[PDB]
């Protein structure tokens, strides 16, 4: 006591979402036309880096990007042309995170050493500056996005979440709810709300303003390493070292379908929808993306390389491309 | 902040050899491209040579050409042009600007105060006329003629339009004839098709009297404009 | 002349052709492909491939040319430089070999301060000395080779026997510290790398020694010289084709590379 | 071909890859160590001797040594330990005195085990450090023996105990051409250096031999 | 104790949730997708005109 009445809790939570739900989600859709077989093939080899390479973002005009690389260093790419625009070294090596701001004006990255650097791309002198050193939290950085040009969600290996005033240098919020190491997050294209993945194999979102937690996905085995959001901000999906991928729904707090095949035996990496939602994609440890149909759970694709190992991948605002890279410190451009 | 201040020139007889320095402050100069524009007495505009930012590729006018020369120490923060058999109309104001070209920049951002001098095919740039009678408070819209499409295979339109008040250095408002440079008002809008180009001015205030000029930068050499002027009727 | 053959001949030659080129052009890929070979000591095994690819296309074709009707049929041109361009090629080859065995041992002992003089450029200037001084070697002065009595003696002892004597030196060596710092498992391996020592040494001498002991031989001194000699001659060409074998296949690492480019 | 922006913009790119590859040149000389200790072990004292990770380098002998030591990281390390999976060798130190504070030995092997069977970072060899040798000589001439270990059946003081309990660290390694370097310190010696080098040049030139290599 | 109130005091907020029908969500997501199926490239193969990754 009163132990007993959270699980009675857990219990009619559980059966009333149980009868809510009848679908199955086993024959529904099978009207509609399977996307049959997806051919990618690589377009560009960005080749700069020289050791793992960890996360990568696209900016929004769908051009630009930023990967973060071990060796301690930052590389704006021009995809279209294979150019470098800029170089920055970093000033901890072991970087695990990255982030391009939507107005092109900041980078962000963060990692191993507990703080997230902000970075500004126009200056009047013409090289990049640090700008804010935000230092809070106490384990690691995960993940990192920006809300605007002065507002930053962050996860940590507190078994929580921050957000922070990049002018001020304050945390302005906290979500402490997790109970283990979170791993990733993703913002809705509302932004308004995001959700985290924690080793605890639980997903929780929350609201920005209330900054209390809302709802709590469960019932996946094992840690979980990616989430992304639904195009129209009405689901998500989840990565895992468990080999499987599952997605829910925010209005009926269940999982809805899994991607899971027998062959595969590995963790996922990354995880990222399509411009329209059909075509999921994710990271696998054994050295290949797969590419799942949305709603059909087959792997309808499938992407040579990388050496190893596909860890971080992304697809622009447009959807004309996607990106993978891996830890033999090479980018492809799919198309 | 940043600011390039230079003096070199003075009254040489013909002939003569003379060198010009331009010293870099406030920016990152060894990463940048350098310029240097003459402009005759009277008017006009006319570019003369470039080094680039790593100093591995030079490029001269026509007339400039085994005479001049042009050189930079970026340890230093220092840019050299070396005259040598200066003729008679040499003599002419002189500007160096900073300039650095990588996806999304803007060329040609900041000008020097400059320095005077005084002694004893190509694409065409077209601006008429050279005068225009305008109110503060009212709309008004300059034109300008090239030979060539200036429309790259890119989609890159590359047309630059500066504005000089008198009395001053000219300053960047319009790169790639569809951008607007930083700390500028919206009020400048430039358009244009692939061999003609126009402006708007809205809400024209006393401040934005002066003479403007167009420019392009497809390929070298570079080749400005004729200078048309606003009076205040 | 054989008229029946010839055939015979023409189809071994091809044969070498396409197996030197082939396992050449599969090192220079690997290499180059490849972010593990990323290391300044393979610019080694690059030149020494290209010098393969480059005596296999064009040196042997006029060889077989030559003695398959008896006559050389072009005229002077180019006799006096296809005889220095194959010198040239060959010896080259050798003084590859020669400097990768110096390098290994320079890197096995005194491992601190070689270590730290590894840079890609004195890697560049040590094969541009090797490209040089074979150059020079090669540089002076029915079509046959030369027969200067002192020249050749010269050049077959400073293209052959030197870099032989290197070899065994830093090899012996080598094998002197493996088996010293040996004491399941360990046993094992030391009769897994004496084999693989044997190999690289003995390929070596099995193919130049021959035809370069007879070549000086009636060169000075007596003067007996039989029908071998062609079969001499070709070894020595034929050797180059396996040479790249021999320094990439003890290497998961390059063989890891090669598996990836076969399949 | 291509316009004048976009040279000078490849030009750029050709200067920031050059600048990109001689930096990361000049930085592959430098060796790499990960020290991993475990609570009240002598890892502070190795420190010192010379919020989140705290590099510390120093240069012996013409070389360069960066140490890092992931001791505030308090979270999980099967997330993050791939971080340190290309270095040279860890440093791993233990004590010898302390067995009945719960024990310390059980919890040092264990750990000591987890991380020398990996599945990556599997062929990294591995210095041990045994420090606080005097404590450890006391507890035995005053309470021996236990041992917390039992079935130990050997005499009671010195080298015997110390050889046992060592020759206990160098099992549990299955793997071959990987080794184990160990040292006893006394918490007040000054040449953990030298023998941190010697450890250092004989893994590089086993590595050095692996090619061709000819293990 | 204290740990224990916040726990059940969080668990208090999952009553008010509705919650929708499974099958009538598929829907909406199936017909979203169908809707904007059209314009997105990696589905439907683009021209090797247009293409900025020639
Ligand atoms: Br190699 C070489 C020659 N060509 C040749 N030998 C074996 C196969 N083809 C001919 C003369 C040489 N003299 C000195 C040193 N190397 C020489």
């Amino acid at each position: 006591q009163l132990r007993q009445e959270a699980e009675q809790l857990k219990n009619q939570i559980r059966d009333a979402r149980k009868a809510c739900a009848d679908a199955t989600l086993s024959q529904i859709t099978n009207n509609i036309d399977p996307v049959g077989r997806i051919q990618m093939r690589t377009r560009r080899t960005l080749r700069g880096h020289l050791a793992k390479i960890y996360a990568m973002h696209w900016g929004t005009d769908s051009r630009l990007l930023v990967s973060a690389s071990q060796d301690g260093k930052l590389i704006i790419w021009d995809s279209y042309t294979t150019n470098k625009v800029h170089a920055i070294p970093l000033r901890s090596s072991w970087v695990m995170t990255c982030a391009y701001a939507p107005s092109g004006n900041y980078v962000a990255c963060g990692g191993l050493d507990n703080i997230c650097s902000i970075y500004n791309l126009k200056t009047r002198e013409g090289n990049v500056r640090v700008s804010r050193e935000l230092a809070g939290h106490t384990g690691y950085l995960s993940c990192c996005r920006f809300l605007d040009d002065n507002q930053i969600v962050t996860s940590s290996g507190d078994t929580t979440c921050a957000l922070w005033d990049i002018e001020t240098g304050q945390q302005t919020t906290t979500f402490t709810g997790h109970t283990g190491d979170v791993m990733s997050l993703s913002l809705a294209p509302d932004t308004r709300l995001f959700v985290s993945g924690a080793c605890d194999a639980s997903a929780k979102l929350w609201d920005v303003r209330e900054g209390m937690c809302r709802q709590t996905f469960t019932g996946h085995e094992s840690d979980i390493n990616a989430i992304c959001f639904f195009p129209n901000g009405n689901a998500f999906a989840t990565g895992s070292d468990d080999a499987t991928c599952r997605l829910f729904d925010l209005r009926a707090d269940q999982e809805l379908m899994t991607y899971s095949h027998d062959n595969i035996i590995c963790g996922i990496t990354s995880v990222s929808f399509s411009k329209s939602g059909r075509l999921l994609l994710a990271g696998y440890d054994d050295f290949n993306c797969n590419v799942w149909d949305a709603l059909k759970a087959d792997r309808a694709g499938v992407l040579a390389g990388h050496d190893n190992r596909v860890s971080c991948l992304g697809v622009t605002d447009d959807g004309m491309a996607v990106a993978t890279g891996s830890w033999d410190s090479f980018l492809k451009i799919w198309n | 902040d940043v600011q390039l201040v230079e003096s070199g020139g003075g009254l040489v007889q013909p002939g003569g050899s003379r060198k010009l320095s331009c010293s870099a402050s406030g920016f990152a100069f060894s990463s940048f491209g350098m310029h240097w524009v003459r402009q005759a007495p009277e008017k006009g505009l006319e570019w003369v040579a470039y080094i680039s930012s790593g100093s591995g590729t030079i490029y001269y006018a026509d007339t400039v050409k085994g005479r001049f020369t042009i050189s930079r120490d970026d340890p230093k923060n220092t840019l050299f042009l070396q005259m040598t058999s200066l003729r008679s109309e040499d003599t002419a104001m002189y500007y160096c600007v900073r300039s650095i070209y990588y996806y999304g920049s803007s060329p040609f951002d900041f000008w020097g105060q400059g320095t005077t001098l005084t002694v004893s095919s190509d694409i065409v740039m077209t601006q008429a006329t050279s005068s225009v009678p305008v109110t503060p408070g009212e709309s008004v819209s300059i034109s300008c003629r090239s030979s060539k499409s200036l429309l790259h295979s890119n989609g890159n339109t590359y047309l630059y339009w500066f504005l000089q008040r008198p009395g001053q250095s000219p300053q960047l408002l319009i790169y790639r004839m569809s951008n607007l440079a930083s700390g500028v008002p919206d009020r400048f809008s430039g358009s244009g098709s692939g061999t003609a180009f126009t402006l708007t001015i809205s809400r024209l205030e006393a401040e934005d009297v002066g003479v403007y000029y167009c420019m392009q930068h497809l390929e070298y050499p570079l080749t400005f404009g004729a200078g048309t002027k606003l009076e205040l009727k | 002349y054989s008229l029946q053959v010839t055939l015979t001949l023409v189809c071994l030659a091809g044969l070498l052709m396409l197996l030197t080129v082939f396992g050449n052009v599969l090192v220079i890929i690997a290499v180059f492909t490849s972010r593990a070979l990323k290391a300044p000591q393979n610019l080694f095994l690059v030149s020494l491939a290209s010098a393969d690819i480059l005596v296999a296309t064009l040196v042997i074709p006029f060889s077989l040319a030559n003695e398959v009707m008896g006559y050389w049929y072009f005229g002077k041109a180019w006799c006096e430089i296809y005889l220095a361009l194959d010198v040239l090629f060959c010896t080259s080859s050798i003084v590859h070999l020669c400097a990768i065995s110096l390098d290994r041992y320079w890197s096995i002992t005194q491992a601190i301060e070689y270590n730290l003089k590894r840079t890609p450029r004195r890697i560049k200037a040590i094969i541009i000395t090797v490209w040089v001084i074979s150059a020079v070697i090669s540089f002076p002065p029915r079509c046959e080779i030369n027969d200067q009595k002192w020249y050749v003696i010269s050049s077959c002892i400073g293209s052959f026997f030197a870099p032989c004597l290197i070899m065994i030196l830093v090899y012996v060596r080598i094998y002197q510290i493996a088996k010293r710092r040996t004491r399941r498992g360990r046993q094992n391996r030391e009769k897994r790398f004496t084999f693989v020592l044997a190999v690289v040494i003995g390929v070596f001498v099995v193919c130049w020694f021959p035809f370069f002991f007879t070549y000086t031989l009636t060169a000075v001194g007596c003067s007996v010289p039989r029908t071998l000699f062609k079969f001499f001659f070709w070894f020595g060409y034929c050797n180059s084709s396996l040479n790249p074998v021999i320094y990439t296949i003890f290497n998961h690492d390059f063989r890891r590379a090669f598996k990836k480019i076969l399949c | 071909t291509l316009s004048a922006e976009e040279r000078a913009a490849l030009e750029r790119s050709k200067a920031i890859e050059k600048n990109l590859k001689e930096d990361g040149i000049s930085a592959a000389k430098d060796v790499k160590l990960l020290l991993l200790g475990a609570g009240e072990s002598g890892k502070s004292t190795i420190v010192k001797q010379m919020t989140g990770i705290v590099e510390t380098h120093f240069t012996f002998k013409n070389l360069h040594f960066r140490l890092f030591d992931v001791g505030g990281q308090r979270s999980e390390r099967k997330k993050w330990i791939h971080c340190f999976e290309d270095v040279t060798a860890i440093i791993f130190c233990v004590a010898l005195s302390g067995y009945d504070q719960v024990n310390r030995m059980h919890e040092s092997l264990m750990l000591f085990d987890s991380i020398c069977n990996n599945k990556f970072f599997i062929d990294t060899s591995i210095i041990l450090f045994l420090n606080k040798k005097d404590l450890f000589g006391e507890k035995i001439k005053k309470s021996p023996l236990t041992i917390c270990f039992p079935e130990y059946t050997g005499p009671n003081t010195y080298e015997d105990a110390a050889a046992y309990i060592q020759a206990q660290f160098e099992s549990k390694n299955r793997s071959p051409n990987k080794e184990i370097y160990c040292h006893m310190t006394c918490a007040t010696d000054t040449n953990n250096i030298q023998v941190v080098f010697d450890a250092v040049t004989d893994i590089i030139i086993a590595n050095n031999l692996r090619g061709c290599g000819l293990y | 104790i204290a740990q224990a109130r916040k726990l059940v005091e969080q668990l208090k907020m999952e009553a008010n949730i509705d919650r929708i029908k499974v099958s009538k969500a598929a829907a909406d997501l199936m017909a979203y997708c169908e809707a904007h199926a059209k314009e997105d490239p990696l589905l439907t193969p683009v021209p090797a005109s247009e293409n900025p990754f020639r």
